[PDB]
């Protein structure tokens, strides 16, 4: 059922646990570094775990879908193939910024994040400067132990804060991954729906020196030993039977004004997803006739389509629930209660006003805002002005540099250089370019930024023409040529000839102004929203409703049971699909092209000891009641005796508005069955390595 | 697909 | 389950039926003129049941869909509106040819109707006329009590004869409808579907003379008194409950050579479907600018509508359970098997041989046979045909005239002749003669008839043009002319410069050996088939598979249980649909466009007394596992104890496949609540008198 | 629908 909820809420679950089905005691679930919880692992945007003594680490293909891409070439395309290490020598590198990362401690800094704060008084921009010296100064404490990345969280607006520290590998490997069209079997058609039949898992190897300590790849690092790991179930997962997930959901709006609703639903999704839907449209059309531009961009182009997808579908589930108009309610009933409260309800109401206008801020320049941004965003232009600001920074002593361009980013920075290899061809980035051009074109005087307007010299389609033609002189499509760049100092910036370098410097003064009104109202929106978000909580408390915060990319449970859900009057969908259901989607052209194995082994009823005689047949995918969102990808599934019976993959299709407004029939999660990750790799891609490696062969 | 944009 | 039981198969289903659920003894439902298997009624098409001790008569909407078009006009509209009649003197003449038939007797004939035709040994022909020949005597005695209709009906390719008597009641009154939008909410769009959510039901009287024998309308006629009639359950229906159904399915072809299918998937339903969608093009059009032909066409386009989809079903189900395959496969394994028993065998291979031999034979003609029938079948050359051909019978004695025009047919030619007044405009029968010549002239050499290239004076537009014009001239057009010439004689219609007529004179000679050809192949197929269907037969046996005819507008048993079906792998139909999804599909234009009052009493949770608790609403259409087919519409389904549950009226889409290839996973009766009925009798659009009448209010 | 035909 509902609720993201923080270790610290433990007490107020283990009731609901127990009642949904838990047989591991509460207590148990509250040691975050023990037996299972300290198996559960952050990537950095999805979730894994490790499932060996020797390192091993499942998530889902969807999660490590950009290192097997960077390990992909036309000639040997490993999305399409496949990839199996027979030994652990014959693993590859994920990438230089693939990292897990190991939950050490978590700690409650509220009472001096918020003295940081008020010490900076009436000043918006001081108070934002405050908390990032609080952040940094505390982060650098945390980080003094050498192989600790540590991260500071807000949460409920402010309300509380809290810090992670973090184990962080260094040195991620790929140790398997199922073809793609197991990996991801329906590709985008079948993406954010049910019935679903997607193999949505792949295997890592964490690795350390041998010294024990995190370290970048070197062929001297060995598997790391990790202190827990989970267990595959032994009692066969059905409908009905509790299930858990621990992991990192990213950011869900569940509480926001109206009018944030209001702005997202009617100008930020439909925005962006027009932008995405534009951009897949040439990618696709150049990667058709270009095996090299279809290998390179794929792992953008999933990102462009789920996202895309992904907000058509939160438009949609908006209108099928009226989330427009319960959000009015609510707010209007929000907004009575506390103007009911005399004069303690005051500064709540005058939180919300302020709260509403710093909205509106944001909202006159958003065109303008967004489009600079995702122009700035194309490869060359990103190189440019991120290594131009890199040596700005660089002139500060570290404690006065942005977050970001720190010497503890330096390894993320660097290593982003490099995979843009992999992901970059300037013919392919060129057409980019050109739509963000023409896209800038469009935005009305006052959207409209001096120094780009200066640089292009022209409002047609000749002056985007010589502007593209100028860029394409850039030397920055080498990574040699972005490495040299990595350390040359400002004044070299300022010297250059190479005009992506140049377009960076005229740019820069545009982009360090728009950064400080950003700080500005953020400081602003310090000040009023713990304050209006303790009365959203307070007031929904008082309506006996649910109260845990927005997901904020930290550490949740969520718990519940294994059910389906029915769309519409005279149907129902089952919590399970079936191998049969996987064959009977076929048509031998992607998305719908499952390997020959998979055909031959489903027609044989090659069930490979996995059958659940329940249903019939071997479980691919269920739905369950539980509540995860983006980064929740790759989250083991536990049972009521914490054992593994699948990974988190998805939602269908009606969840996805879930984010702004909560429906707890229509929302569920669909996970890919343990069953199914050991069916492929018995009878489909076979792994008996790793199988053995987990028990289970 | 619930990875995180 | 499977099955279309003749009511002498009783003591072979006894037990199922008691397995399944049947609470009344297998005894009473072998009583076919008792409580409750003699309240079940013959319209010719559909089936019906009384459901008074005054005789009214329940179907479906689809059923009375005929009289309730007759009875309306562009400005009195009941299709659209409904009809209610406040008191019996209110109810209006359903059509001259409206029919309710109560069963009397059934005897067995077969050994009689053999020698009959073995009698006329070795002569094809012959042997046709032989058994008209004994079929008519037959009739003739059976028909001598006045006020009863007898009919010959042929089982298992003419391994079993059997005459049924029936009481004809001829004068027919619609009580009620309810308005279209309920009737049949969601049109053609779902028709032949699940979810379904459509009120398919209507009400009869049915009247006799003041002296209790059948007479044709009249105001001195009083309401029939039948000895059986059904009440309303008492209990309410739920998922696994025990229904059967009692009616007079029409055709089925699961006895069928495997080339009798192939034909039938590759040219027949394909021809005829296509043939259908293009009238039905230009009728709508037609109609969308006249509402006067809109209303006259409308039965017709119902029609064509529902046939042509269920075409384009059977033929998506063919693919779906590659039937092509399994008839050849079958076809395999039955010859295969035969010659496996050499002397006793042989017969039955002769047969096959013979019979395939027959279809090759009617395939040579079939574009023409079939274009011919059809251009014959538009109104005015219809009547032209029909009214001379019964002009050549009447000079021949009463015992000799073609079935179809002997005197026992004249009032339903009279009744034919005054309903086309209804159901005919001569600007949109000109595009349908239209229509018909283009596809006329389309037609081969090979393939075109003498006659009518001589009526027609050449191949082109311009001798299309001519013919339209040239038959503008008829005066059939009136109801009028139409009695007159259905009075004179032969002589008359060969004097006659009507341009209608002169074509039936010129065409009737080809009409009448093109019948001589078929009447042959007729009597060749009455000495193969039922050898080899008794071989089909006889090898279903020995498979353990379920042995009943082919349905043929007889007297048939279906049951079984109430439960969805599963058409993908993740999914389910559940067994019943709801008020609340009556709304959801909700567009305020037609199909989907519901009564306010419907809207408002379901919005308000208006159950009526009739919510069943188990679904959270008052159930709307429910899903079985019977065994029905076109000819079933309007037939009463029973629960375990014989009480009236509701009324057949389609079948889910995957379903009608079964036609050829009987699938028990995807075979499901659609039928709706006869709680539903009284739901909208209560709160839509009320019919207090009728409730009352049948102690439900 | 199930009318017949
Ligand atoms: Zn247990
Ligand atoms: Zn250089
Ligand atoms: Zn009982
Ligand atoms: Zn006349």
């Amino acid at each position: 059922g509902e609720g993201m909820w923080v270790p610290q809420q433990l007490p107020e679950i283990a009731g609901p646990l127990k009642k949904a089905g838990l047989k591991l005691s509460p207590q148990q679930i509250s040691d975050l570094t023990g037996d299972p919880m300290g198996a559960v692992v952050a990537l950095g945007g999805c979730t894994a775990s490790f499932v060996s003594p020797n390192g091993l680490v499942v998530t889902n293909h969807a999660c490590a879908y950009g290192a097997i891409q960077l390990n992909s070439t036309a000639e040997n395309n490993l999305i399409k193939n496949g990839f199996n290490a027979p030994t652990t020598a014959d693993e590859v590198s994920a990438g230089p910024n693939a990292r897990v990362f190991v939950l050490d401690e978590i700690t409650d800094v509220t009472k001096d994040a918020k003295a940081a704060i008020a010490a900076a008084g009436d000043d918006a921009l001081a108070r934002t400067k405050a908390l990032e010296a609080f952040e940094k100064k505390l982060i650098a404490d945390c980080e003094a132990e050498a192989g600790f990345r540590c991260r500071l969280y807000s949460f409920s607006g402010g309300n509380t804060y809290r810090l992670f520290k973090n184990l962080e590998i260094k040195d991620v490997r790929l140790a398997y991954a199922p073809p793609g069209s197991v990996g991801k079997f329906g590709g985008d058609i079948d993406n954010w729906m049910w019935p679903r039949h997607t193999g949505d898992f792949a295997f890592y190897r964490a690795y350390v020196g041998k010294d024990g300590k995190p370290a970048a790849f070197s062929k001297d690092n060995v598997p790391y030993q990790p202190k827990h790991w989970l267990k595959f179930a032994d009692q066969p997962l059905g409908a009905g039977d509790f299930v858990m997930v621990a992991g990192y959901p990213g950011s869900t709006n569940r509480y926001a004004l109206a009018a944030e609703f209001d702005n997202t639903a009617q100008w930020t999704y439909p925005t962006i997803a027009r932008h995405y839907k534009n951009q897949i449209a040439m990618v696709e059309a150049a990667g058709k006739q270009n095996a090299d531009i279809q290998v390179k961009y794929a792992a953008t182009m999933a990102g462009w389509n789920n996202t895309s997808k992904n907000y058509d579908g939160q438009l949609e589930g908006f209108k099928r629930i009226d989330a427009a108009g319960q959000k009015l309610r609510e707010e209007a009933a929000v907004l009575g209660w506390l103007k009911g409260q005399g004069a303690k309800g005051q500064p709540a109401l005058d939180a919300h006003a302020k709260l509403l206008d710093l909205l509106e801020q944001s909202k006159a320049t958003r065109d303008r805002d967004l489009t600079l941004a995702l122009f700035n965003n194309t490869a060359m232009l990103g190189s440019a002005t991120q290594l131009y600001r890199l040596s700005i920074e660089r002139e500060k002593p570290n404690a006065e540099r942005e977050s970001g361009y720190q010497e503890r980013d330096l390894p993320a920075i660097e290593g982003g250089l490099k995979q843009l290899e992999r992901r970059y061809v300037a013919a392919m980035d060129r057409q980019l370019q050109e739509y963000w051009l023409n896209e800038y074109i469009k935005l009305p005087a006052d959207q409209r930024v001096a120094a780009v307007d200066a640089w292009l010299g022209g409002n047609d389609a000749a002056a985007v023409k010589r502007a593209l033609d100028r860029l394409a002189g850039t030397k920055l499509g080498s990574t040699e040529e972005r490495l040299k760049w990595f350390a040359a100092d400002r004044k070299a910036f300022e010297a250059s000839n190479d005009p992506a370098i140049q377009y960076a410097v005229a740019v820069m003064p545009t982009l360090l102004k728009l950064e400080q009104e950003r700080k500005t109202r953020a400081g602003e929106n310090l000040a009023a929203r713990p304050v209006y978000l303790q009365a959203l909580a307070d007031y929904k408390k008082s309506q006996g409703e649910f109260v845990y915060p927005d997901a904020n990319l930290s550490l949740r449970i969520t718990f519940g049971n294994v059910m389906g859900y029915a769309p519409k009057d005279g149907m129902e969908y089952t919590p399970f699909t079936t191998l049969e259901g996987v064959v009977a989607k076929e048509t031998g052209q992607d998305p719908f092209d499952s390997p020959k194995a998979l055909l031959d082994a489903v027609a044989a009823k090659r069930y490979g000891g996995l059958e659940d005689k329940r249903i019939g047949s071997v479980p691919v995918n269920y739905l369950s009641d539980l509540d995860i969102t983006g980064g929740n990808s790759g989250s083991p599934v536990l049972d009521a005796h914490g054992k593994l019976v699948g990974l988190a993959f998805d939602g269908n299709w009606e969840s996805v508005s879930s984010n702004w407004v909560f429906d707890p029939k229509m929302t569920r999660m669909i996970a890919v069955d343990g069953r199914y990750l050991r069916w492929i790799m018995q009878e489909v891609y076979p792994a008996p390595q790793l199988l053995k490696e987990m028990n289970v062969g | 697909v619930y990875i995180h944009p």
